[PDB]
DNA sequence: TCGGATGTATATATCTGACACGTGCCTGGAGACTAGGGAGTAATCCCCTTGGCGGTTAAAACGCGGGGGACAGCGCGTACGTGCGTTTAAGCGGTGCTAGAGCTGTCTACGACCAATTGAGCGGCCTCGGCACCGGGATTCTCGA
DNA sequence: TCGAGAATCCCGGTGCCGAGGCCGCTCAATTGGTCGTAGACAGCTCTAGCACCGCTTAAACGCACGTACGCGCTGTCCCCCGCGTTTTAACCGCCAAGGGGATTACTCCCTAGTCTCCAGGCACGTGTCAGATATATACATCCGA
C-alpha cells in the first residue's frame, strides 16, 4: 500500500519533492495536482536529451565517464540547445574549435 | 539641441569650463581647461 | 593598526603573455601594443561590477565571508549565469 | 639557422590552446587583484576559495568572448592586426557602454 | 548532521536507462544538478507570472504547458509537450 | 521633464520631453537601459566625418 | 490569404529610417537585407503574442499581450496598457 | 540650372527627421504584413488596433538602433556607403545570430 | 458604470503640482509614468522576495527593501533614495 | 619537383584515489477524511472590429545625367612575431590557531486575523485655453565666378 | 574675394477639442481588540581560512632581429543621387453588420488541512578500476634549393 507517484505515473524523477518545492517556493497560492507530474516529465526529458548528446561525444573521444568538456561540446554543437542555454558560462568549459577562414596561409 | 536647453547647460558648466590666470601676452587672460568641440557655448559675458 | 594592506600593483599582475594567451584561445593572429592597457581597463570595470553586488549580499546576510552562492547570485543578476558551484 | 616563416607558430598555438581546458591566468596574482579591489567596498573581508575560482571563470569567459568579437571587427576592416579602436567599437555596439 | 536536496541518484538512474555501460563524475553531476534547478526555476516562474496575469490562483497542467511552449525553442518544445501529455494521461487513467 | 517643457516653450508635457529628459541625463539612462518610450524619437546626433569641411581661400 | 506584402515596405521608407539613423549614403542590397531582418523580428514577437492569446482562451490579441511578449524579449515597451 | 552639391539634401533631411516624432512607415501596408505573418500560427485571428501600433513602435525602434550601429561599422571601415556585410556584422556581434 | 481599476494618476498630479506650479501633463505622459512606477515596483519587490528566500526568512522588513534599492539603482541616485526612505520611515514612527 | 627536419598520435606498464556499492534509520512521503471555496458553465448585451465605397492628393515610381567615393594597384619602414638567454615569483608540502560559522533552547512582541466604520478616490459631465494652422517678413546658408 | 536664390525661423491672427475640475457615491483603508510562532539572543562548539615557512622550477622579461603589411598615394570608373514628369493607392470619412468579451449567478467537486504509519534517501564505511603518467615510435608536414 505504498505506491509512490513516480511508480504510479511511470517516470523517474520524483513528484513529491516537486510538490514540496512548489508549496514551499511561494510561486502561487494553490499548487495543482497534475502540474508537478507534468513538470517531472519535462525535467526528465531535458535531462535525457543532454545526457544523450553527451554520451555520443563520450564514446567518440574514447573515454567512458562524462566530463564537463564533453558537456560543453554536447551543448554548443547543437543548433537549438545553443539557443536554449543562451549565455551560460559552464565551468571547465572551453570553446568550439574554429579559426576564421581568412587567416589560413 | 535647441537654444534654451543649451543656455541652461551654459549657466551650469561655464564655471568648470574656463579660468582666468597669469598670461604671458599681457598681464592676465582667460585660459581653457575642458576640450571644446567647434560650436558649443563657452560663457555668458554678463554684468551691469 | 595591525592591518598591512598597502597595495598599489596587481593590475600589472595580469602579466603579458597572459592576454596573448587568452587571445590565442580566442583565435587571434596578430596583436598591437595598446591592447594590454585596454584589456586591463575592461577587466577592472567588470570585476568592480561583480564585487559590488557580492559584497552587498554578504553584508545583507550579516556575515563576514563571501561564499560561492553569493558570487553565483551576483552573476545571475548580471545575466552571465554560472553553473557548477552550488 | 632554422627559423619558421612568421605566423606558423601563431596558428599552431591557436589549435594547441583550443584543444584544451584549464585555468589560464596564474591564480595568485588574480587573487591579489580581487582582494585589492574588494578593499574599497568593505574593509577586511574574508573570501573563500571557490568564490575566487568562480570569479576567475567568469572573467576568463568574458575576455574570450570579447576577443572573438574584436577579431570579427578587425577582419571586417580588411586588416589582420587588432588595434584598440576595435575593442572600443565592440563594447560600444554590444551595449555595455 | 543535516540534509541536502541533491538530484544525484535520479540522474544516475536516467543515465543507466540511456547508456547501459557508463558512469558520471562528480563535477558533471553538480553541473546537471544546477542545470535541473535552473530550468525548474525558469519554468515555475514563467508559470507563476502567467497565473498572476490571468487573475487566477492555481498553477495547473495547462499553465505549465504554456510555460513550456514559451520558454523552449521549437522542436524540443514539441518533444517535451508530447512527453508531458503522455505522462499526465498515463497518470490519471490508471489512477 | 518640467525644465525641458518650459525650455521648448510649451505648457504641458508631451513624451518627447520625457525622452529628452531621460536620455540627456546619465544615471536615468542607465536605469532605463532597455526601454523604448512610445512616440519617443532619439537624440539629435550626427557623426564627425559625415559633414564637409573647407580648405581653399 | 495574402501575398507580396513584404514588398509593401517601400524603397523610400527604408531610406527614411536610414535618415533618422543618421546615414549619408545607401547601397542597393540594404533593401533586401532589411526586409529579411524585419520579417525575422516580427515572427519572433508574434509567436509569443499568439501563445498568450491561446492560453487565455480569447480570440483577440490586445496590447497587453504584445507588451508581455516584449517584456520577455528584453525591450519593455512603455506607453500602452 | 540650379542644383545642389550632392550630400546637402542628405544632411538637411537628417536634421529634419531628427527634429520630429511620428509614425514613419505607412500604416495599412504594415498592418497587412502583420496579419499575413500571423496567419501561419493560428488561422483567423482578430487583432485590436493598439496592438498593431505597439508592434509598429517596437519594429521602428529596432530598425533605428540597427541602422545606427551599422553606420558606426561603416565609418569604422574608412567608408561612407553602407553595404549589407555591415548589417550582417552588426547582428553577428550583438548576439542575435 | 465600469469596474473600478487601479491607476496612479492623482499622485502624479500631486507631485507634479508640488514640484512645478503651472506645468500640466498630457494623457500619454500619464500612461508612461503609470507604467514606469509599475516597473520599478515589480523589480524592487522581486529582488526583496528573492533575498527573503535566500536568507531563510519569511518576512519583508524594511531592511530587504533598502538592500534591493542599493543593488538595483546606480550609485548616486541610490545614495539619495536611501536617505529619502529613511527620513520618511523615521517621520512615520513618531 | 625532393631532402631534411621537425614536432605529432600512437602501442604498452603501473597506480591511485576518486567512484561504485551494503546498511540502518529516520523523517518526510504515502493513506484516509472533511469541509468550503475557487472555478466551471449558461446567458446577455453591448462594445468593438472588420468590411466596403468614392474623393484628393501626397507620395511612390521611373528615366537622365553625371561626378565623386569604392576599389584596384604600388612602395616603404614602422612595428611585431620568433627565439634565445636570463631572473622570480608561483606553486607546493606541513602547521597552527583561531575567528567565526553553525547549532540548541527560550521566551516574547509583532504581525496575522476578524468586526464595524467612513472618507479617500474613481466615474460622468462640463468649459475653455494651448495648440494647430495660415500666411508673411528676416535671416541664413549654398553655389557659380 | 563676391552676389542670385531657396529654404527657414520668427512672428501674429482664427478656431476647437483634450484637460482640469467638480459633484456623487461607494468599498476598501482605518481602528480596536486577541494569540501564536518567528525570530532575537545567550551560549556552545569545532573547522576552514589566513599567515608562516623553505624549497623547487615553470614561467616571465629583455633583447636582438628580420620582415611584411598598415598605411599612404594615385588612378579610374560606375552607380548612387538630385530632379523632372508621371500615375496610384493612402487616407479620410463614412455606413453597417455581427462576433465575442467581460460580466453575474449559480452548483460543485478539488484541494488545504489533520492524523497515522513506514520505507527512500542519505550519511557513512567499504574495496578497487578509468584514466593519468611514463616511455619509445612510426609518421605527418614546413621550408629551402
Amino acid at each position: 500500500k505504498a505506491k509512490t507517484r513516480s511508480s504510479r505515473a511511470g517516470l523517474q524523477f520524483p513528484v513529491g519533492r516537486v510538490h514540496r518545492l512548489l508549496r514551499k517556493g511561494n510561486y502561487a497560492e494553490r499548487v495543482g495536482a497534475g502540474a508537478p507530474v507534468y513538470l517531472a516529465a519535462v525535467l526528465e526529458y531535458l535531462t535525457a536529451e543532454i545526457l544523450e548528446l553527451a554520451g555520443n561525444a563520450a564514446r567518440d573521444n574514447k573515454k567512458t565517464r562524462i566530463i564537463p568538456r564533453h558537456l560543453q561540446l554536447a551543448v554548443r554543437n547543437d543548433e537549438e540547445l545553443n539557443k536554449l542555454l543562451g549565455r551560460v558560462t559552464i565551468a571547465q568549459g572551453g570553446v568550439l574549435p574554429n579559426i576564421q577562414s581568412v587567416l589560413l596561409p | 539641441l535647441p537654444m534654451p536647453m543649451r543656455f541652461r547647460h551654459l549657466k551650469k558648466t561655464s564655471k568648470e569650463a574656463v579660468g582666468v590666470y597669469r598670461s604671458p601676452i599681457h598681464g592676465r587672460g582667460l585660459f581653457c581647461k575642458r576640450n571644446i568641440d567647434a560650436g558649443e557655448m563657452v560663457i555668458e559675458y554678463a554684468g551691469n | 593598526k595591525r592591518h598591512r594592506k598597502v597595495l598599489r600593483d596587481n593590475i600589472q599582475g595580469i602579466t603579458k603573455p597572459a592576454i596573448r594567451r587568452l587571445a590565442r584561445r580566442g583565435g587571434v593572429k596578430r596583436i598591437s601594443g595598446l591592447i594590454y592597457e585596454e584589456t586591463r581597463g575592461v577587466l577592472k570595470v567588470f570585476l568592480e561590477n561583480v564585487i559590488r553586488d557580492a559584497v552587498t549580499y554578504t553584508e545583507h546576510a550579516k556575515r563576514k565571508t563571501v561564499t560561492a552562492m553569493d558570487v553565483v547570485y551576483a552573476l545571475k543578476r548580471q545575466g552571465r549565469t554560472l553553473y557548477g558551484f552550488g | 639557422p632554422h627559423r619558421y616563416r612568421p605566423g606558423t607558430v601563431a596558428l599552431r598555438e591557436i589549435r594547441r590552446y583550443q584543444k584544451s581546458t584549464e585555468l589560464l591566468i596564474r591564480k595568485l596574482p588574480f587573487q591579489r587583484l580581487v582582494r585589492e579591489i574588494a578593499q574599497d567596498f568593505k574593509t577586511d573581508l574574508r573570501f573563500q576559495s571557490s568564490a575566487v575560482m568562480a570569479l576567475q571563470e567568469a572573467s576568463e569567459a568574458y575576455l574570450v568572448a570579447l576577443f572573438e568579437d574584436t577579431n570579427l571587427c578587425a577582419i571586417h576592416a580588411k586588416r589582420v592586426t587588432i588595434m584598440p579602436k576595435d575593442i572600443q567599437l565592440a563594447r560600444r555596439i554590444r551595449g555595455e557602454r | 548532521k543535516t540534509r541536502k536536496e541533491s538530484y544525484a541518484i535520479y540522474v544516475y538512474k536516467v543515465l543507466k536507462q540511456v547508456h547501459p555501460d557508463t558512469g558520471i563524475s562528480s563535477k558533471a553531476m553538480s553541473i546537471m544538478n544546477s542545470f535541473v534547478n535552473d530550468v525548474f526555476e525558469r519554468i515555475a516562474g514563467e508559470a507563476s507570472r502567467l497565473a498572476h496575469y490571468n487573475k487566477r490562483s492555481t498553477i495547473t497542467s495547462r499553465e505549465i504547458q504554456t510555460a513550456v511552449r514559451l520558454l523552449l525553442p521549437g522542436e524540443l518544445a514539441k518533444h517535451a509537450v508530447s512527453e508531458g501529455t503522455k505522462a499526465v494521461t498515463c497518470y490519471t487513467s490508471a489512477k | 521633464a518640467g525644465n525641458a517643457a518650459r525650455d521648448n516653450k510649451k505648457t504641458r508635457i508631451i513624451p518627447r520631453h520625457l525622452q529628452l529628459a531621460v536620455r540627456n541625463d546619465e544615471e536615468l539612462n542607465k536605469l532605463l537601459g532597455r526601454v523604448t518610450i512610445a512616440q519617443g524619437g532619439v537624440l539629435p546626433n550626427i557623426q564627425s566625418v559625415l559633414l564637409p569641411k573647407k580648405t581653399e581661400s
